[PDB]
This record gives C-alpha cells, structure tokens and sequence, in this order.
C-alpha cells in the first residue's frame, strides 16, 4: 500500500528534490507528452535540461530511476526549478488577490497584535477592540515569521502609521454613525459596528505592508523562499502544487467562481510514513515529511511497481552498465564469444534464481550462477579493470542474497 | 454565499454557507469535500481565532474569502 | 500597585539586552557602591570612556527617572553591545569549563539523538530500537541553537559520516560488558537497559565532538549567531548573561561537594506579559518582562526606584525633553536664547524652582516667571503650525500639574 | 549525590537525590528551593522527556549532572 519511498541528498532542498522526484515518476506514468511539455513550460526549462529529462521518462516504466540518475539530473534540474516556481507563484498568488493568500492570513496575526499595542502606547481606546496575544501557534510558525528582520521592520511600520488609523477609523465611524442615525444601538451593538470598522482598515494595513516601496517586503518574502537550502514548508508546497496543476479561481455564467485546472494531479501528504485515517483520494503524487527536518516521495502503487528491490534494481543496473562498457570485449572461453552474452546469461541467471520456487531450487540456481562465474575466470583475471568490476559485481550480488532467498 | 479553503491537497475548493453558519458547520463543510474530521482541521483565515461555537459574521468574515488549511509542517 | 513601573526601550532587536542594561542600571544607582558598580564594568570590558558616562548617569538624583535620551544617547548604545558580547561570549566560556551542563548541550542533544536514530535505521542496524524520539518535543525544539541557520544542515551530514563508526564503537563496548557480566544471566529487560546506556553515553559525545570539531567550528558559529546585532535574545541567554554578570562559579569543596559561589548576588526575575509568576520567589532586584514572544521590557522594583513627581508632572518632563531633541536645534532668536533648546533649559529649571520654591506666595512668583519664558518665546514659536501645536500642548500639561506644582 | 539545576532567576543551585528518585521528586526538591510549583516546570536534560514517573537512573542520570529549567521566550 503506496510503500516504496525514495529519498533525496538534501541539503535543505529536500522539499523541491521531493516534490520533482515525485513528479518525474507521475510524468513517466502520465504517457502524455502535452502534460511533460506543459509542465516544463511552467518551470521554464531551457531546451537543453528538457531534453535530459525527456531521456528520463522515456526510460522503461517498471525499472525506477537510479540513484546516480537522481543525484546528476532530477535534483539539479529541477529542484531549482520547483524552488524558484514556487516562490514566484508565491508573490503571483499575492498580487492577483492579496487578502486569498496564506501570506496576509498568516501575517496579519502579527499585524493586529502590534497595532493592539501599538494603539495603547498611543492612548488610544481602541486597543480594546482587538483580542490577540500572538499565542496561536496555527499563526506563529508560519513561513513569514522566520523570514530575517521582517518583524523588526514591521513594529517601525506600525510605530509609523498608527496615528493615521486612529484619523482614518474616526472618519468612517463619524459616517456610520450617521449612516445610523434612525437606529438605536446598544453598548454591545456599536461595540461590534467598530470592531469591523477597524478590522478592515487594518486588513489593508497588512496588505499595504507588504506592498511598499515598491513591494520592498513582499520581495524579501519571495527571495527567502527562494534562496538556496532555505527549509521549505508546507504552505510553499502548496503554492508550487497550485501554480503546477495551472490552477484558476475562474468566474462563470451565474457569477459563481469555480477552480479551473490545466492538468490535475492529486497530491496527498504523509507524516513520519502514516497516510492520512480518513479516506481522500487514489493519490498520484506524495509527500512525506520526517519530523519537521525532511522530506520525501512515497510513489503510489498506481504509479509504477517494480518487483525489484533497490538492492536488485542497482545489480542489475550495474550489470547493463557493466554490458555497455565491456561488452564488445573478447571471451574466448565456451559458447560465448562477446563479455556481453556472458553478462547477459549472469542476468537471466540472477532472474532464475528470483523466481525459483523453494529453497532447494534456488539452491541449485545459485549453484549455476556461481558456475557461470567460474567459467569466465581464467581469462577475466587477466584484465585489469574487469577483475575489479567481477569484485564489486559479486559484492552487490551478496547484497541482495536475502532479497533473493526469499524465493 | 461563496467561501473558499486551500485544501492539504494543493488545490483550492468552494463552500456554501451563510454569514449565520459557525465555524464547526463550515468545518462540516470541509470534512465533506476533503476527507479530514473536523478535530483536525487546523483552519486560518486573517489571523482570527475561529471558535467552533462563533459564526463566520462574527469574524467579519465576507462572500469570497479564503480560508487556509494548515499542518505547519517544515523540513 | 505592586510593581507597575514599566521602562521600555527602542529595540530593533535588541530588546534583551538593552531592558537587562536599563534594569542592571537602575539596581546600580540604588545600590550606590563603587565596587559592586566596578567590577560589572569590567566583567563587560567596558573602556573608560564609557565608565565616565555611564557613572556620571548614575550620579544622577535617585529619585528621578532616566530619560528616554539618557536611554537611547548612553545606555543602550554602550551596554547594549557589552551585554550582548558577554553574553554571547559566557556562552562559549561555559561550554570550555563544563560542555555537558550547558544548555547548548542538553538542548541541541536532542537533535543529534533523533537524527543519529534515522541514521542507524539508513544503516540497518538494529541500535535504531534503543532510541525513543520523534523530534516533537516543544521543550527542545524551540530552543535557539535550532534558529541558527544551517546548523541542522550540517549536523545531518556529519551524523551520516560518524553513523558506521558510532555502530563499530557500540560493539567493542558491548563485547566488553558482555565478558564483563560473564557469570550473571540477564533477562531481556535488563540486557536493552545496558546496550542503552552504552549507546546514550557514546551520542552524548558525539555531541560535544560535532561542536569541537574544526577548531570549534560549529560552537563558535552559535557564539557570533547569539553576537550578531539585532538577532532575538532568547530566555537561555539571559539566564547565562546573569550568571556571568554576578561571576557565578561553581567550586568543588574540602569535602568534595560542590556549591555555586558568587562575586555579586543579583535576584533576577522574569514577568510574562506584565504578570508576576503565581507562585512567591524573592523581592526581586532585577526584572525583565517580555511580550508575546517578540519584545522584552524592563520592569523597576519599588524597593529599587520610586520617583516623586506625579505622572501629570512626569509626562510635562518627558514633553519638554521630546520638545527638545526634535526641535531643539532650530534658531530662536530671542536676548540670550539662541536655539530653541536654550529656551527649554530655562523652562526645565523654572519648573524645578517652583516645585522647590518654599511657600504659596513664592511659588506664585516662580509661576509667574514661568509665564513671562512663556511669553518671550511665543511670537516666533507661533509662527509656526507645529510648533504653536507644540507650545499649546505645553500650555496644557502645565496647567495639569499646577494643582501638583502648588503643594 | 548532588545534582545541578539552571534556575529562572540566573543562578545554579543544587539538589541532594538517590539514584532511585523520581523526576516527580527531583520536581517537588525544585518547588522547595524556588518557587516554581511542579506543573509550571518544563525541565529538561541532554534530549530526555523526563517523565515525572522514571527515574534519574532511568535516564543515565549521573553524579553531578545538570538539568535546566525553561521558559522558551524571545523578543
């Protein structure tokens, strides 16, 4: 049950190296060459990277990725790409609608709590009308709080511009009053009508924070998340996903806005190996997080199987590749006259033994594994380079002993 | 009245509800299009503490605002 | 009415330490001893120069608060940074004396505990058992060693590195116990109890060995981490700061039991959010007050500080300080008065001539010397829009305190 | 033997426990020096959830360690 899990080197880019891991493997399952394009379109990849990374997925579905096709191709192409679509979607999101954005509903919480001080330093009795302690932990480890200095900039913006709310909340007070003139308010009423009142100048402060000086703060927002080995948080993985799947918040016939997508793709999140207890969708991409200091892939069941371990997926790599670099070599020994029928014949050996049914018959598999090991001896010893690739071959062989013992 | 929330799924989908509805109904809401109970929804919109017991007007919350799903989850 | 003297300060980010220098410089003046005033000046290395100035703000009548430009002109900008380095710096000087005892120990162990058992289980070693940690212990985690960035980065890649040889070491170890309880026959229960132990003793080093390594690279990382201007002083630092302030040691016995020693016992308390702790410790000498885990203040004892001015007359002072600093300079042609800030030094001392005058007919005429300085500056200080505000404000708080003023 | 505690007021003091003492006890020997009652001690040593039901020889706690009490604040 979606149990593979593949790991990635990073260094602090362990979200993005995930995340492109995870979709590489959705793209090769997703045959669709419109999609590939599609996507690539939306992380900007030069044609030169597309190319590589089309190699990739053209790569036989039931063989996965290899570690060293990881580390030299997925990672470096694409885990700057995820990072900086991220972050730029991140101020994209901001600019088309300020007050959607995780970024205002995370970071007004500081706001209005600065303001709520900020108004009783200056005397002024509307620091009644705000409740917050800045205690709420659903607030205060978002993302925005970690970003360097931004909250000791923020204290001098609110110092700077409370005087001017105290003016701007009286002047639209003054009109509500005589927008209620024929009504006859209760204590509690006004108490809610002001509330509100303030609550959207500030909503606006937030926003306009953000925004100054030519979106001063709002770029430092965005060139943190950006910046290389800064730890990503689930609200950026969020974001990527959003702007990955080309969604938009579309209105329609009646006036109702509804999402509108390129390309779904359904994406879940585990935590320390769990799924989630309750029943959402047959995930396509997922993400796991390792006690808030690592993320990972975990590849649906849906999307690929390979009956090989990781273990017999890099012997039999290591075999091919061992097939490419010698292959074409002398090896007068029996039948076989190409290294490469010999390597070849290892393979469907290792295969044979695989599929052996009992003990007793993978026993005489691997009797004539070891045969055909023998048979090749006298004049492999002879050859440098190749005794030392026979070592590590047989080496990798006993590492995947009790995978294939198990049949 | 229109309503939205970023889901734990990287998308974005729609509630119906009124300005009347408390936070637990709307948590309802959610529990059915996403899968989560409403005991772990970790639900944010402009720093306001949504008491399951209060209404969306109580917190000056208008036709078309977002709502965030958080797990604040960091690696 | 307990405590309710509250000073604060202009932190930029430096909150901590310049509300610990105001607190430490109230307790100074009130405890007018030179030698107890000396030897904290040379526990923060204090040149001479700044030794004159700040002595001289401690002649100052002890009645009488500091200003916010004593404050901001010579308190802050001298130990601030004083305070910061010795607390930055006592970090490091404990860690030499005793590196287990240390807060940077017992708190970033956690981190190397939790990842040293991810790594073990990377290498399939059955020791990833002998551990119990998920890395979500808030008591732990929000410590400051944690905010330094890319700490946890590194201490991933050494812990990968060190994992092999931590697994060869535990096996010698455990040969030797092994041979060691030969002749006992220990249950289950007890033999995980000693490979624990065995294993808890050797990541404790690892540790202490990831800080030292390098030539103390990583501890001296978090040194100029806590040194850095404006980087956030946590509750850990301050405690070290005071503990190096008072020249806490901790001196072993001629019966062999140790027992802190003091050069100059200070009681420090800390107060959340205005509020003293439920519980009754001491009366305090010292108290530092923070703010929704984003500012730090400085709360003055009564016992150490208590003004005889009414706050009516208080709030007149600090006006006609903040007269002075923002218009001070500005010319003022009028008989002796050149600047502005001529004309405020005679209404500062005229107002202490009336407070100070013997009898209500004298007063009345200090009162009405007042009025004519008044009277002298005011043609050209109404040509102005905000500086008739400012005179006309002036006005105002006199008036508030003449019932004060009479006495 | 002895034992060492970080205090919330600057200063170190020390503690005479068993091996065999709880951190419910060593908690208790807290309150009597400071004033801290038990359920407002965060304590905490070399990455240890001292619970206040185990032992200091549970937890490997030996001569003359360290524990500190914490408060977690920033400004």
């Amino acid at each position: 049950v979606n149990m593979f899990n593949v790991d990635n080197s990073g260094k602090g880019n362990c979200l993005y190296y995930a995340y492109s891991i995870s979709l590489m493997y959705y793209l090769r399952a997703k045959n669709n060459v419109k999609i590939t394009e599609d996507i690539f379109n939306k992380l900007g990849l030069k044609e030169e990277d597309r190319a590589r990374l089309r190699k990739l997925l053209s790569k036989d579905p039931d063989r996965a990725f290899t570690r060293d096709e990881i580390k030299t191709i997925i990672e470096p192409i694409l885990g700057r790409a995820t990072r900086d679509l991220a972050a730029e979607h991140t101020k994209v999101e901001f600019k088309s609608s300020p007050h959607d954005t995780p970024l205002f509903s995370s970071l007004h919480y500081a706001v209005e709590f600065g303001f709520k001080r900020s108004l009783q330093i200056n005397e002024s009795e509307l620091t009644l009308l705000i409740d917050n302690d800045f205690s709420n932990p659903d607030y205060t480890e978002a993302e925005i709080y970690k970003v360097s200095g931004l909250l000791d900039a923020l204290q001098e913006y609110i110092l700077t511009r409370t005087p001017s709310v105290i003016e701007e909340f009286n002047r639209q007070w003054e009109n509500k009053k005589q927008e209620l003139k024929e009504q006859s308010l209760t204590e509690k009423e006004i108490q809610v009508h002001q509330a509100t009142i303030l609550d959207n100048i500030l909503r606006k402060e937030t926003i306009d924070f953000l925004l100054a000086e030519n979106e001063k703060h709002l770029d430092e927002y965005r060139e943190h998340l950006r910046r290389e080995f800064v730890w990503g948080s689930e609200e950026t993985l969020m974001v990527l996903h959003r702007a990955i799947q080309g969604e938009r918040m579309v209105r329609n016939h009646e006036g109702r806005i509804e999402p509108v997508y390129d390309h779904e793709i359904i994406l879940h999140v585990h935590r320390n190996g769990a799924s989630p207890s309750y029943q959402a969708g047959s995930p396509e991409m997922i993400l796991n997080n390792e006690g808030n200091v690592h993320w990972t892939s975990i590849i649906p069941d849906a999307i690929f199987t390979s009956k090989l371990t990781d273990k017999e997926e890099k012997l039999l790599d290591m075999l091919e590749r061992m097939q490419s670099e010698y292959g074409s070599k002398e090896l007068g020994v029996e039948k076989y006259s190409s290294i490469s029928d010999w390597l070849s014949d290892l393979m469907k050996q290792i295969e044979l033994i695989k599929t052996s049914p009992t003990a007793v018959t993978k026993q005489k598999e691997i009797e004539l594994f070891f045969q055909l090991l023998a048979k090749a001896t006298p004049k492999l010893a002879s050859e440098p380079a190749l005794r030392m690739s026979l070592g590590t071959l047989f080496s990798n062989f006993l590492e995947c002993i009790p995978a294939l013992m198990v049949e | 009245m229109q309503i939205f929330v970023k889901t734990l799924t990287g998308k974005t989908i729609t509630l119906e509800v009124e300005p009347s509805d408390t936070i637990e109904n709307v948590k309802a809401k959610i529990q059915d299009k996403e899968g989560i109970p409403p005991d772990q929804q970790r639900l944010i919109f402009a720093g306001k503490q949504l008491e399951d017991g209060r209404t969306l007007s109580d917190y000056n919350i208008q036709k078309e605002s977002t709502l965030h799903l958080v797990l604040r989850l960091r690696g």
